[PDB]
């Protein structure tokens, strides 16, 4: 099941088209350049993730770039202030195809505690989300996981290969929910450590 | 009325000399108590007597006498924690003339207060166990206040 872009359809997907299309997208899910934009406390999260404990340099996502022309991936880590928006929404139109939005925190997915006169409530009233993470922060390994959702998303996506030959529209895939695939191990939980101790 | 020792016996029987010796001539039917009875254990019975013939309409009576009563019940068997004397005089307290609607609950906290000033020492030998009130809930550490 795919949404298309240019329409709830189905796969598209010769077999050498198929194996070009999974070359592309195992090139893409594993080079990831994210933008060097920093909000408010989840950036400093982020850029925690990207620190020699815990290296997420091993997924190649590490490059970091300062200008959005070289950056494949928008990290919203903090508020979605009001006089940030417009911030936000041309540093999101200046970056190029293909590109994945990952809400980090509460902020950035709803405006989290912060419904005040001063705050957009949540970055997906105004541009796309691929990932939501919440928390206040979230730790490093939750945007570690966060970028691994976004892999498998990117992984079985279909783009055109070029822009001359073929269909030029964007399938991107209806996964699962996590909450319904993680809710079989979740419920099934009986006992916790208590906490007096460490 | 108030216990008496034997040092008051020497004293008339009017209103105005047991006023100023610490207890009412009352109805002048005096009853004796000898060394074998305990202390403690008739003043459970004259406060289960007057807990259990409250008429309930009042505050202090009715909901202080009954948890003298168990203080009362406890130090007879031993059972005693420390504040349960407090207790019982913070119930002499507040249960005095003016604080209750009639004058059933300082007359039942006179005997108390009496046996108390006069023989402490058989009250606090009910005082054996440590103060509880809680258990403990797994999970969660309690605030050990010193
Ligand atoms: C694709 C070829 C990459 C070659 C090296 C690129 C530059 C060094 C690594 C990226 C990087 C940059 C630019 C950087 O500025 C930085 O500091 C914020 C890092 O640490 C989190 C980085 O990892
Ligand atoms: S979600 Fe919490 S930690 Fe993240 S930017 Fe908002 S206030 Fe800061
Ligand atoms: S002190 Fe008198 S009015 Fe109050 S409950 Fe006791 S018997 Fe009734």
């Amino acid at each position: 099941d795919y949404t298309l872009t240019r329409e709830i359809v189905t796969d598209p997907l010769n077999v050498f088209m198929g194996k070009l299309n999974d070359m592309v997208n195992w090139g893409r899910k594993n080079s990831i350049w994210p933008y060097n934009f920093g909000l408010s406390c989840c950036y400093v999260e982020m850029v925690t993730s990207f620190t020699a404990v815990h290296d997420v340099a091993r997924f190649g996502a590490e490059v970091l770039r300062a200008s959005p022309r070289q950056a494949d991936l928008m990290v919203v880590a903090g508020t979605c202030f009001t006089k940030m928006a417009p911030v936000i929404q041309r540093l999101y139109d200046q970056m190029l195809e293909p590109k994945w939005v990952i809400s980090m925190g509460a902020c950035a997915n709803s405006g989290g505690m912060y419904d005040i006169y001063s705050v957009v409530q949540g970055v997906d009233k105004f541009i796309p989300v691929d990932v939501y993470i919440p928390g206040c922060p979230p730790r490093p390994e939750a945007y570690m996981q966060a970028l691994m959702l976004l892999q498998e998303s990117i992984g079985k996506e279909r783009r055109p290969l070029s822009w001359v030959v073929g269909d030029q529209g964007v399938y991107r895939a209806n996964m699962q929910s996590e909450r319904e695939r993680k809710r079989g191990e979740r419920i099934a939980v009986t006992n916790l450590r208590t906490p007096d101790e460490i | 009325t108030d216990f008496l020792t034997e040092a008051h016996l020497d004293l008339p029987m009017e209103f105005e000399s047991i006023g100023k010796a610490g207890s009412r001539l009352g109805t002048a039917l005096a009853m004796a108590v000898d060394h074998e009875i305990n202390m403690v254990s008739l003043v459970r019975n004259l406060e289960e007597f007057f807990a259990r013939e409250s008429c309930g309409w009042c505050t202090p009576c009715r909901d202080g006498l009954p948890w003298s009563v168990k203080i009362l019940r406890a130090l007879e068997r031993g059972e005693g924690q420390p504040g349960d004397i407090e207790t019982l005089e913070q119930l002499c307290r507040f249960l005095g003339p003016g604080k209750t609607f009639c004058a059933h609950a300082p007359g039942a906290v006179e005997p108390l207060q009496s046996a108390i000033k006069y023989f402490r020492e058989e009250f606090e030998a009910g005082i054996k166990q440590p103060f509880s009130n809680t258990h403990l809930i797994n999970g969660i550490q309690p605030n050990l206040l010193k």
